[PDB]
Order: structure tokens, then sequence, then C-alpha cells
């Protein structure tokens, strides 16, 4: 789910 | 809480990876 | 401009002198900066193991079931993401903030993809890093706040 | 590739060949690895004792990747050594009785069996040396060579071993490169 990202 | 780690390490999945 | 490889190895064999876990002032403890780093240099790559996008959700919830509360979990693309729970490096202490000093991009470096944070701007010794974490906006449920304390702050991390 | 011995993972005072297959000891016990580990399935490899003089022993086996390379191998929980003098066994520090001693002009086999049960089985000229280990701790294993003073080894991945061992199915280190 949570992951985070290099752009949205 | 993790352990260190330098370099990436490409997880090597088993055969029975998706199984119940 | 210098080749990627070089540009990368440079990182990791000067990364452990340039950064720092310490207390941090946005929440519980950050990495900050010990030497003077330029714009648009490496910061600092966000190591782990390298999975396939699908294993996340079968990952994610077996973290909830040992109790581990934070996500680790970082998105290269489509198909993979760097999985730092359990094996990573210092990059898991970087917070976020909505005006931050640097920014995540993804490098290839002979056929495997790396997630390397870059200096927006420059840095100064004693600063936290900190990058826009990017995440999909959630509910009002699962919606937990910033202190980033930027005169711009989003307030929410989500 | 080629699986060889560890050109960084290694302590820096072993004198290691440059076809990187003999290493010579020096002082106190300090360990090398293999540039390939196992996680899964049956492994097999050789080492030869070339020259075992006196006041100089060998621990051989497999360790982890976090096993201290300035202690003996076996020294802690991440490997489990085969002991040259006595036919020692040694994990964790702790030395038990398993097998009788192997010196100079011995070949040593190494077996590894991790299952998807876990087994360490040593074996000298080809003989099987008993289970030494059973159950052991999950991670990556590499073929790992300690050696107590100036004594010489050589080791041998595969895929053709000096004495393969009879009624035993496995998979040559050498497969790995
Ligand atoms: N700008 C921010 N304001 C408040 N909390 C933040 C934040 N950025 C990140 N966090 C919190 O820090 C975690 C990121 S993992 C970073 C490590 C953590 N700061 C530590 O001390 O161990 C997330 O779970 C999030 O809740
Ligand atoms: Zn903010």
């Amino acid at each position: 789910a949570r992951t985070k990202q290099t752009a949205r | 809480d993790f352990k260190e780690l330098d370099e990436n390490v490409e997880y090597e999945e088993r055969e029975s990876e998706f199984d119940i | 401009d210098l080749p990627m490889p070089m540009r990368f190895r440079h990182l990791k064999k000067t990364s452990k002198e340039a950064v720092g876990v310490y207390r941090s002032p946005i929440h519980g403890r950050g990495l900050f900066c010990k030497r003077n780093i330029d714009a648009g240099e490496m910061v600092i790559e966000y190591a782990g193991i390298v999975i396939r996008s699908i294993l996340t959700d079968k990952r994610e919830k077996y973290y909830d079931s040992k109790g581990i509360g934070s996500s680790y979990m970082f998105r290269i693309d489509d198909s993979e993401v760097v999985d730092a729970t359990m094996h990573g490096n210092a990059a898991r202490f970087i917070n976020h903030s909505c005006e931050p000093n640097c920014y995540s991009r993804v490098i290839n470096i002979d056929g495997q993809k790396h997630i390397v944070i870059f200096a927006m701007r420059k840095i100064y010794r004693g600063e936290e890093l900190t990058y826009d974490y990017k995440f999909p906006i959630e509910d009002a449920s699962n919606k937990l706040p910033c202190n980033c304390g930027a005169k711009k702050c989003r307030k929410f991390l989500n | 590739s080629r699986v060889l011995l560890a050109l960084h993972d290694r302590a820096p005072q072993l004198k290691i060949s440059d076809d990187r297959l003999t290493v010579v000891g020096e002082k106190g016990y300090s360990m090398v690895r293999a540039s390939h580990g196992v996680r899964k399935g049956a492994w097999y490899f050789e080492i030869t004792v070339d020259e075992m003089p006196p006041d100089t022993a060998a621990r051989l086996g497999w360790s982890q990747p976090l096993g201290n390379l300035q202690a003996p191998l076996g020294y802690d929980k991440f490997s489990y050594s085969w002991r040259s003098k006595k036919g020692t066994k040694f994990h964790q520090s702790i030395g038990k009785h398993y097998s009788s001693g192997y010196g100079q002009g011995d070949v040593l086999g190494f077996y590894i069996n991790l299952p998807e049960s876990s087994e360490i089985i040593f074996y000298k000229n080809g003989v099987n040396q008993g289970v030494a280990y059973k159950d052991i701790f999950e991670g990556v294993y590499f073929p790992a060579i300690s050696l107590y003073k100036s004594c010489t080894v050589s080791i041998n991945f595969g895929p053709c071993f000096k004495y393969p061992p009879k009624d035993l199915t496995y998979r040559p280190m050498s497969d790995m490169g």
C-alpha cells in the first residue's frame, strides 16, 4: 500500500 | 531493528513463493 | 557528465562519512548532513531487498503480524519495490518535508534499478536531509499529520 | 563468472594465491569466505590440506556473511566448523566431539542441505564423518576457511571432486558461478 514514490 | 546493508540485494523468489 | 556507475559507487564510497543518524526536530530520529553537499550531488541510496511489486501486499500483511509499525517499502516503478524493512541502511531515517532539500530518483546501473537521493540545492553541514515522500493521498482515516516545520507545510504526509 | 575465494570479504592478513583457490594462514585464526553462498538445496565442495606444519590448525565449514573474519570459523552463531586437531566441531565457540582429526594431504568434503531437515555433513577422503549440525540457522551459507598460523589449504568447488561421496545427492558449489 503505503510505499514512498519517486513521483506521484 | 533492521540488518545493515550496503548494496541492494535482489530477492530470489522460491518456486513456492505464491503457494498456500 | 560523469557516467552513472562512477557517480553511483563514489556515493557508496563516501556516503557513510557525509551523513549521520541523529535526533530530529521533525520526528524521532533523522538523517543529518555532516559535510557540505553541493547541489545535484548524490546523498545516499535507499538500500534494501529489491522485490517484485506483486509481493509487497504479501509482505505488508506479514510485517503487521510481527508488529513492525512503519512502512519501509519505496517504489521504483510499476514492477519493483525496495523493501528496506528488515535489510536496509541509514536512508530509512530520512524524514519527510513539504519544502525539502533532497529528492528521490531512480537510476539504472547494469540493468538493475536503484533509488538514490539527490541534493535539490546546496546543503550545509548540520541540516536535516529530507525529501518529499509523495505518498498517495489516503482517507481521513489513516491520515497521519506532518511536522516538518516548513512555512508551506501541507500538514499531512498523505 | 566462477566460484573463488572472496576478493574483499576476507581477513586481510591471509595469504591468498593469485588463482584465489589456495590460502596460507597467518598467526591467529582468521577467516576467508567464498565468492558465492547458498540459501536452498544441497551443495558440496572440497578442501585439500596442502601443508600443515607443527603448531598450525584449520577450522573448515560454512559461514553466513556476518561471521567474524578475525576469529575462527564457528566462533559465533554464523558459522559451524570442523577442526583439524582432534576432529572437533565448533559452533558459537563450543567444541564438541565429532570425528578423528584431519591432517596434511587429507581431502575434506563439506555438504550442506538447505531445504525449501537442514544438515551439515563433513567428509574425510570421501567417507561420511556423520551429521555434525542439524536444524541450522536460516540464511546464506558460503564455504569458509579459518586457519591458525602458516598452514596451506586449497579449495575445490567442483564440478569434479577427488572423492565424491557414495550415495549422496548434491550440486557442486561451482554451479553458482
Ligand atoms: N514530516 C514528518 N512529520 C512528522 N512525522 C514524520 C514526518 N516524516 C516522517 N515522519 C514519520 O517518520 C516515519 C518515517 S521512517 C523515518 C524514521 C523515523 N523518523 C525514526 O526516527 O525512526 C513515518 O512513520 C512517519 O510517521
Ligand atoms: Zn510539512
